[PDB]
RNA sequence: GGUGUCUUGGG
């Protein structure tokens, strides 16, 4: 009767926490344990993927806040066989930097995984020593307030490049047009 | 990089308050009361350290330069 | 006819209510006090020598802005128009610094409490860093490690704030009249009501609501007014607003006497 | 990259076509030229050994 | 130098697009059949249904920058809440008596009507208005 | 492109090195500002001055032997204002106005006669709007038969040069055939139609700046009861999308001539979800106030459309890859989220929400491939048309 | 960080700018016609939970294909006393008479981009030429030309 | 390449920045180009004044 | 770089005088005033202060462009008052509004300490 | 004061 349910307890989620295994222990031993497995390019036709883990259970009204996820009212008994992470892991490297990017229209998210590439910033925190034929630091970084939770691991945090300024959106003189 | 001198959007000297600032998590304190305890009332200011990060102590790191 | 009322005064924030005079004199007044009140401040470093991790202009840029002790600055005279050449002690106090983290372990946090007047033309009260408390080590120039010796000597001049924003002496005017709309200046936005979402302004009680038959009256004006002027300490909050009056004093003089000259 | 060249604009391999769930990305890449051809990894692509 | 008087009664009134001015159907008690269409500026003249206007129409105020006035000199609107200048922009003769004015007060309209031995003097181009009450 | 793309100027020299430009002429050059970069060459002897001088500046340029029309209107910003200024309820102190008519160069020295005298002066902006039209115009446009008493205040009528009544935007000074600045242009020969350009930026940029105008979140958004109707209706669409269904997969549906089954298949549903996304979109746009911003500015028609407040607010509809319905790169589905042959449209494709709320994954990446589309289009397309240029040129 | 990009047209002292009540004054003014045809509901979205963020005093969770309305945001705000909607009143700074409008306000996150100004600016009154040519040279560095 | 249209000289190229404040023709050039290029100004029996003090 | 030096926008220049006085030519007794390295901080306020004179027809200031530290006012009263001397009587009236409200402030300043 | 390729970019 496991069925529908996922297989990652949450055992695995506390000994993840821990660092050792209760009688190293980190991604690979998740793989190889049985509660991840890849799929590659093709596999991935024959396969059914919920989205996020609160879709497995046949979901259950009309308050105008969230958002539309269909029911799934096909089957009235479903059959999933696999179960995403955090389906913001689509993004690249230089996307997830976008904040809040599902609530825009796409031409816009391109031109901003193809700006964000060119902040001036901190690159390697070792300048001094590097003799470079460009290299550009900003004075003074800060790492900014719409983080997603992947910067937790881009370092963007801990190496920003861009800076929080007072936005005033409001036609003032006409010199903004 | 080391905490600015003013604060950006109004200029309210801001440097000195980070020590202290460091010191009170060091309690368990929050950012908001922490700031609040160090009398930063508008927000411009309260951007100019909660976002603050200080790199200088990696680009210490490096045994002497000389 | 115009007239005064501090509320809460200390040396640095004076929640004051200038009431019964016009809207452009008050807001003259918020921009004499944020541009063209003159203070001192260090406007050529010479750097002797580094061998910190920062770079120089960088230094220079930070002490470029701290707040020095200005109460006397008024009796300097400016930095173009010295009788003399380039920095004496007249229109100049020098201010030299120089630490160094000595012995191959640990962390030096050079502040600016260890900026030491060198000299200066005295016992004008000028030059000094400002500082909070007695104890107050204060700003954070630089961080050394071993044998990273900092070294430097510090120009310091009157200038007004339209010459940069280091001559900015007060920080950051409040201000705000009429909070109950009773002119109908404003427009608010709403979507359901108006009077539920525009919180009411930290100046409720000090006028008294609109009464529900009230008609606009098509004469009336902004007649109050409330202020709040700041300081990081480089001067007395009273001396900012008495300054700001001085400085429009003369500037409307020399007004004057320009109609005057051409008379 | 993919050097199918551009000595042929059919614009078929520049269309994020149906498999990029998760193997690519649909929010970067180049734009102009390399517009489409020039792809990008998914934050969790693994390549086999 | 009146060149109208008349006394009118306000039937329907309507704020809608507006927040400051409000349209005022007018009509007349001394004689129907002269029908009055009329925007007005709810803040600086306020109004209400059912209530009485008393209009007149002028072509000099008397009795070329203009200044605002001195307090020493005097008017013909002395007399009045809400006096508006505008121009007569159109002059319909129709039919017998189907004679319809336009006057339109920079952005403020009038639609005036009537009998041809009354307003046939309107045919100028700057017209006071002079409401009352 | 066009042989606007070159026209003379005159020079004023001011520091801080960039380009200054008027921003009148943003339309011709259609050059934005996010870092466009252009050629500036000089002329070196008497003969090529006078022929810029009497050929290609731009007074010369209004009227564009393209489509007999003006090309320069009237941009962004002073656009909105103009409109804003001259609603109907603007109403002008004395103050304001003894400035906003020094602003005009072309001023004569005479304020005028205020629209009201007491109780206390006002003015009221179509009479400013007039100062700068230079005496002498007539026009006349009528949009919805309006009559000459004009309760919602649209058309226009224009008389000796003071503007009579109407709300002033796109339709008349903006760029359209037989708009103002054309019947000017005609009316009195270029230099005049130049300073009209003047009069009009100063005096609406000084007034919108002692307004002030902006946006906010809660202009894109709706009320509860208005999400009650938008959910109402796209509710009935995916229902007729199952009852439509149910039809031709029950070999019910009735074949238009020369599409087979399932083109016509396409070609209804298609009909059905942008019908229901129109009537929304219709709902939301009558729906929100008046001083709301979003209605402000595409009622000004300076930017924006329609279909934006139907997106911004209400909803997004299907999304087309080359026409078609987004196809099915897998077997038989676009995902590996639904199963196979589920064609109502949450599957391929019909973007439920609106971007207020944010998309769902699978909404998410099929706007994504739309939007990819989008790009490709309009890096590939603009090839042919260069070479087709320099073919029809040479 | 929503492809509003665009350089600075001009530059204000501290005083010009609008300023609202408390004494905040802006830094960075965008445009506002930028966004109602652009469809970028995200950057409006950020400088909400910005403020927001700033006001409480922690980062904002916008981790995309999450449960955080507008809404919810929204009543976080109006609890700390500001409209519930982005808006403050301001002020203008030439002359104190309040803006009509209310205005949208935040802090946001930019980010500076190379193209520098002192990048592409450039002249040629002659020069170096080429020497199969004599036509005037290629390139920027080099007192180059215009084609 | 070279016959058609060719690279030419007293040119300049920037990034450009809009500026209500002016006419409608005129364009602004920053000082330095106005002092690098030049126009060729022949003198006359009217013009000597002006061309001295460029001149000094 | 070709900024304009960062004080041209207070130092008067050698021989352009503080401020410059032109008579206007369209409408009679009205003229014109080019200010020199001011700003709206004095432009403003002397206008309003002109604006609530009785004998004060029109008068206003505009500032052409913020990249030049000055700005141009126009000024006209009736028939009898030269405008020199009006606005003289406006600077007499600041000043003196003004001196009255330092010495306010100071004995407010001491009382509340 | 090279010149030739390729690469990455910007509008
Ligand atoms: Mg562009
Ligand atoms: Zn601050
Ligand atoms: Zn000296």
């Amino acid at each position: 009767d496991n069925k529908g349910e996922l297989r990652i307890t949450k055992e695995h989620i506390r000994k993840i926490q821990q660092g050792y295994d209760d009688d190293v222990y980190g991604w690979s031993s998740l793989v190889t344990s049985g509660v991840i497995e890849y799929v590659d390019g093709e596999e991935e036709e024959t396969i059914m993927i919920a989205m996020t883990p609160e879709d497995l259970q046949t979901r259950s009204l009309n308050d105008t806040a969230k958002r539309i996820k269909p029911e799934m009212s096909t089957s009235s008994h479903h059959t999933f066989t696999h179960c995403e992470i955090h389906p913001s892991m689509i993004l690249g490297v230089a996307a997830s930097i976008i904040p809040f990017p599902d609530h825009n229209q796409s031409p816009r998210n391109t031109y901003q995984s193809a700006m964000g590439k060119q902040a001036m910033g901190v690159f390697l925190t070792n300048y001094n020593v590097r003799m470079d034929t460009m290299a550009n630091i900003l004075y003074y970084p800060q790492k900014p307030l719409a983080k997603t939770q992947a910067m937790e691991y881009l370092k963007f945090r801990e190496l920003p490049a861009g800076q929080n300024a007072i936005v005033a959106i409001a036609c003032y003189s006409g010199y903004n047009q | 990089m080391i905490i600015p001198v003013r604060c950006f959007s109004c200029g309210k000297v801001v440097g000195d308050k980070w020590d202290a600032y460091l010191r009170l998590l060091e309690e368990g304190k929050q950012e908001g009361d922490a700031l609040d305890e160090l009398k930063l009332k508008r927000y411009c200011c309260r951007r100019m350290v909660l976002t603050h990060v200080d790199l200088i102590e990696k680009f210490l790191r490096y045994n002497p330069l000389e | 006819e115009p007239k005064v009322n501090i509320i809460n005064a200390q040396d640095d924030e004076v929640e004051l209510m200038l009431s019964d005079v016009n809207l452009s004199l008050a807001n003259s007044l918020r921009r004499t006090m944020l541009a063209e009140v003159p203070t001192l401040a260090i406007d050529l470093v010479e750097i002797k020598m580094n061998t910190s991790v920062l770079a120089d202009e960088f230094i220079s840029h930070r002490l470029g802005l701290i707040p020095l002790v200005s109460e006397d600055v008024e009796e300097m005279k400016y930095s173009r128009d010295c009788t003399c050449e380039d920095y004496c002690d007249e229109c100049s106090v020098v201010l030299e610094l120089s630490a160094r983290h000595e012995g191959e372990e640990g962390t030096t946090d050079v502040y600016s409490s260890s900026l030491i007047k060198v000299s200066g033309p005295g016992n004008l009260n000028v030059g000094e860093p400002v500082r909070r408390d007695d104890y107050d080590q204060g700003i954070l120039l630089c961080k050394l490690r071993n044998h990273q010796e900092l070294n430097i000597r510090c120009i310091a001049k009157k200038g007004i704030a339209k010459e940069h924003a280091k001559w900015s002496p007060c920080s950051a005017i409040a201000f705000e009249y009429d909070p109950h709309n009773k002119l109908k200046h404003t427009d608010f936005w709403f979507e359901v009501d108006a009077k539920k979402e525009w919180p009411d302004s930290k100046y409720a009680t000090w006028e008294e609501p609109p009464k529900p038959g009230e008609v606009f009256d098509y004469k009336a004006k902004p007649n109050r007014f409330y202020m709040t002027v700041e300081t990081t300490g480089s001067l007395k909050a009273n001396q900012v607003f008495s300054r700001g009056i001085k400085t429009l004093q003369e500037k409307l003089a020399n007004v004057l006497f320009e109609l005057e000259n051409s008379r | 990259n993919t050097p199918i060249g551009r000595d042929g604009k059919l614009a078929k391999p520049r269309q994020l076509h149906n498999t990029h769930w998760g193997l690519v990305c649909p929010a970067e890449t180049p734009e102009g030229q390399a517009c489409g051809l020039v792809k990008n990894l998914s934050l969790l692509s693994g390549i086999s050994i | 130098s009146a060149l109208f008087d008349d006394i009118f009664t306000v039937q329907t009134v309507d704020n809608g697009r507006y927040n400051k001015v409000s349209r005022i159907i007018g009509i007349s008690t001394t004689n129907s059949a002269i029908k009055l269409t009329l925007d007005i500026n709810n803040e600086m003249f306020p109004v209400s249904q059912d209530d009485s206007l008393t209009v007149t129409l002028a072509n000099s105020l008397s009795l070329k920058s203009w200044r605002p006035p001195k307090p020493t000199d005097k008017s013909l609107a002395d007399d009045y809440d809400y006096v508006m200048f505008g121009t007569v922009y159109k002059f319909e003769e129709g039919d017998e008596d189907k004679i319809k004015v336009y006057v339109s007060f920079g952005g403020l309209l009038m639609c005036l009507e009537g009998g041809y031995k009354s307003l046939a003097s309107l045919k100028q181009d700057n017209l006071y208005i002079l409401i009352r009450r | 492109l066009h042989k606007m793309s070159m026209m003379a100027h005159r020079v004023k020299v001011m520091p801080y090195s960039t380009f200054r430009l008027n921003l009148s002429v943003t339309s011709p050059y259609n050059a934005d500002f996010d870092g466009d970069e252009m050629n500036l060459h000089v002329p070196q002897s008497e003969e090529t001055r006078a022929e810029l001088s009497q050929l290609c500046a731009v007074p010369l340029q209004i009227v564009s032997p393209q489509s007999n029309k003006p090309v320069m209107g009237i941009v962004q910003d002073t656009l909105c204002g103009v409109r804003k200024m001259t609603l109907r309820d603007t109403f002008i102190e004395y103050e304001q106005v003894m400035n906003m008519l020094f602003w005009v160069p072309s001023w004569d020295g005479v304020v005028p006669q205020p629209a009201i005298l007491k109780p206390k002066p006002l003015w009221t902006g179509k009479q400013l709007l007039s100062i700068a039209i230079p005496s002498g115009i007539h026009l006349q446009r009528t949009d919805g038969g309006n009559s000459l008493l004009s309760p919602k205040d649209n058309g226009m009528l224009i008389v000796d040069g003071k503007v009579m009544f109407g709300v002033v935007d796109k339709k008349t000074v903006g760029s359209g055939g037989g708009g103002l600045i054309h019947t000017v242009m005609r009316e009195k020969g270029p230099k005049i139609c130049a300073e009209l350009f003047g009069n009009i930026q100063k005096v609406v940029n000084y007034w919108l700046l002692h307004n002030g105008f902006s946006i906010g979140i809660g202009d894109a958004i709706a009320d509860a009861s208005t999400m009650k109707e938008i959910t109402h209706a796209i509710s009935s669409a995916k229902e007729q999308v199952q009852e439509i269904i149910y039809k031709a997969q029950h070999n019910e549906l009735e074949l238009k001539p020369g599409m087979t089954l399932r083109e016509s298949f396409e070609g209804e549903v298609s009909r059905t979800l942008n019908d229901a996304r129109d009537s929304a979109g219709r709902s939301a746009e009558m729906n929100l106030k008046d001083l709301n911003n979003v209605k402000q500015m595409v009622s000004a028609g300076s930017k924006g459309s329609f279909i934006n407040i139907a997106q911004m607010s209400a909803c997004v509809g299907q999304q087309m890859v080359e026409g078609k319905r987004i196809a099915f790169g897998f077997a038989d589905r676009s995902l590996p989220h639904f199963t196979k042959d589920d064609f109502s449209p949450e599957s391929k494709g019909f973007v439920e929400n609106s971007y207020l709320r944010g998309l769902t994954p699978q909404e998410f990446f099929f706007h994504a491939m739309a939007g990819r589309e989008g790009l490709i289009d309009t890096a590939v397309k603009t090839a042919e048309t260069g070479y087709i240029q320099r073919r029809l040129v040479k | 960080r929503h492809g509003q990009k665009g350089t600075i047209g001009v530059t204000y002292r501290h005083e010009d700018m609008p300023f609202s009540a408390e004494g905040i004054v802006p830094d960075l003014i965008i445009n506002p016609h930028a966004i109602p045809s652009r469809m970028t509901v995200a950057h409006l979205i950020e400088c909400l939970l910005s403020k927001v963020g700033s006001i409480r005093g922690y980062e904002g969770d916008a981790t995309p294909f999450t449960d955080l309305t507008v809404d919810a945001v929204s009543n976080l705000l109006r609890d700390n006393g500001y409209q519930s909607r982005g808006f403050e009143v301001m002020y203008n700074g030439h002359t104190g008479k309040k803006l009509m409008a209310q205005v949208f306000f935040g802090p946001t996150y930019y980010q500076r981009l190379r193209h520098m100004v002192d990048d592409k600016i450039h002249a040629r009154a002659r020069g170096p030429v080429q020497v199969l040519t004599r036509q005037p040279v290629e390139g920027r560095s080099r007192d180059g030309g215009l084609r | 390449g070279n016959l058609m249209g060719k690279r030419v000289d007293f040119s300049a190229r920037t990034v450009i920045s809009g500026d209500p404040n002016l006419e409608l023709d005129q364009v602004g050039v920053p000082i330095s180009i106005a002092k690098t290029l030049s126009y060729p100004e022949t003198v006359t029996q009217y013009n000597i004044h002006r061309l001295t003090e460029y001149v000094r | 770089m070709n900024a304009p030096d960062r004080f041209e926008l207070f130092i008067l220049p050698d021989d352009v005088p503080k401020l410059k006085i032109t008579p206007d030519s369209r409408v009679p007794n009205c003229i014109i005033i080019k200010f020199e390295r001011e700003d709206h901080t004095l432009a403003n306020l002397l206008r309003e202060e002109l604006a609530l004179y009785p004998d004060v027809t029109f008068v206003a200031y505009k500032v052409e462009h913020p990249l030049f530290a000055n700005f141009v006012m126009r000024l006209q009263t009736e028939e009898g008052t030269r405008p020199k001397q009006a606005l003289e009587r406006a600077c007499a009236s600041i000043i003196n509004k003004l001196k009255t409200l330092d010495h306010k402030f100071n004995e407010e300043w001491n009382i509340k300490n």
